[PDB]
């Protein structure tokens, strides 16, 4: 979707000159002026977006989008408008206010690939502004034409840059949450999205995953319409991809899905997702590690038979590892994973947790400046003592917590300031210790 | 590779 | 238990 010049004299034009040319009654002079404008808006640094808007050029550019007889000016103005729309919400608004949406949607059917591609790009920028413009683009009927552009036997016959553009614009139509995209628009888009999720290009796969992650971020009903399409196995596969740009959105999508129902969570387990976590929980990239632990916490919050799966895959030692050493935010997710595990696990599963060495690292964290994680941890111990109570082992556990220095940190918290904390402590103290 | 952020909300065409 | 983004 890219261009040139007439460019000895279309480079570095002044805005007054551009206005002069566009105001001439000459289509060719307007074309030259529009290209000059595009070049100012397309330069490497500080494009004069506001100056162009103030000159009142948008309405002219929009009208040039409809000049089928001069494809070059359609393309140049489409590019100019695209770059104005790439700015602030206010700059994107000016483009919308000029009536650009229906004009760009009309250009989607252009016989010229580079022109329909620019139209796609522009709509991506407009929809990317947020919920309102996203939904306005949809109301103008952008989805059908966009989907038609991908209606081919094999995606591979499409120009690579062209396909990446369509995928990205489609993902923005699935983006944002207050409100989320119209249910029927999501249903209309899903089938094509599933197809892109199986394409071989790394950027198309990444953005496809991001779109899926957007769609799974919300009520269980939204998660269900995605899981229903049977994409989980594919998401699990991409979860093991070598490229971080693909793994990140794949893990996010998987993580959103396990925040749903036990039935929906069971789907990721059935697909074999847990076998990838030994690697995800030790990933060099700290964000992956964080999201992986976060995902584990929503799985340990599941059924006992699901917690057992976590056990069978040998993931408890990995949780003990993250709890012992990791970026603090990851350690916080681990604490949650542990408290959720102890909250719904069987006595045997909880005993196992202690046998893996969860106690010491858990106590060492009680010394963190984060009342939230502290509550979570004290809460975890309570659940663990309760398991040892049903075993008349409440004493062997007290020693352990005393051995590693736990008590010397719980009593100190007993004198905390947050009622939730000092109360929780005191209770544990007088109930299990001295 | 690249990693971390979600795709840009808007993209300006430099070329 | 199940907490979201």
């Amino acid at each position: 979707m890219a261009d040139i010049g007439s460019n000895q004299g279309t480079v570095n034009w002044s805005v007054e000159d551009i206005v002069k040319g566009i105001n001439s009654n000459n289509l060719e002079s307007q074309l030259q002026a529009t290209q000059a404008a595009r070049k100012l808006l397309s330069r490497e640094k500080q494009p004069p977006i506001d100056n162009i808007i103030r000159a009142g050029l948008i309405p002219k550019f929009v009208s040039f989008l409809g000049k089928t007889d001069c494809s070059p000016i359609q393309f140049e103005s489409a590019w100019a408008l695209t770059n104005i729309a790439s700015g602030t919400s206010e700059q994107t608004k000016a483009v919308v206010d000029g009536g650009a949406i229906p004009a760009f949607i009309s250009l989607l059917a252009s016989p010229h690939a580079h022109i329909s591609e620019q139209a796609v790009w522009a709509l991506g920028n407009i929809a990317g502004d947020g919920s309102a413009f996203r939904d306005l683009v949809i109301k103008h009927g952008a989805i059908d034409p966009l989907l038609a552009l991908l209606a081919v036997p094999d995606l591979s016959t499409l120009a690579c840059g062209y396909l990446r553009n369509l995928t990205w614009t489609l993902s923005n139509l699935c983006r944002n949450k207050n409100p989320a995209p119209p249910l029927d628009a999501v249903e209309q888009i899903l089938p094509t999205l599933v197809r892109l999720l199986h394409h071989n290009d790394p950027e198309v796969l990444a953005d496809s995953c991001w779109a899926i992650s957007y769609l799974t971020d919300g009520p269980n009903e939204r998660i269900e319409m995605v899981v229903k399409k049977g994409v989980v196995p594919q998401l699990v596969k991409l979860l093991g991809a070598t490229e971080l740009p693909i793994v990140t959105p794949a893990l996010r999508a998987i993580g959103n899905i396990v925040t749903g129902t036990d039935e929906q969570t069971q789907k990721v387990i059935d697909a074999g997702a847990l076998a990838v976590f030994p690697s995800l929980l030790t990933n060099p990239k700290t964000n992956i590690q964080k999201e992986a632990t976060w995902t584990m916490s929503n799985i340990t919050a599941g059924r006992q038979d699901q917690i057992q799966q976590v056990v069978n895959h040998g993931l408890v030692p990995f949780l003990v590892g993250v709890l012992s050493k990791a970026d603090f935010k990851t350690q916080k997710e681990a604490a949650w994973a542990i408290t959720n595990y102890t909250s719904g696990g069987t006595v045997e599963q909880i005993v196992y947790l202690v046998h893996c060495g969860i106690i010491e690292p858990l106590m060492n964290l009680l010394s963190a400046k984060d009342t939230k994680i502290i509550q979570v941890i004290l809460d975890a111990i309570s659940n663990i003592f309760q398991a040892a109570e049903k075993l008349g082992e409440t004493e062997k556990l007290s020693i352990m917590i005393e051995e590693c220095g736990g008590l010397d940190k719980i009593e100190a918290l007993q004198r905390h300031e947050n009622e939730s904390v000092y109360k929780a402590s005191l209770n544990l103290i007088e109930k299990y210790f001295s | 590779d690249a990693q971390h952020a979600a795709p840009p909300k808007k993209k300006r065409k430099v070329e």
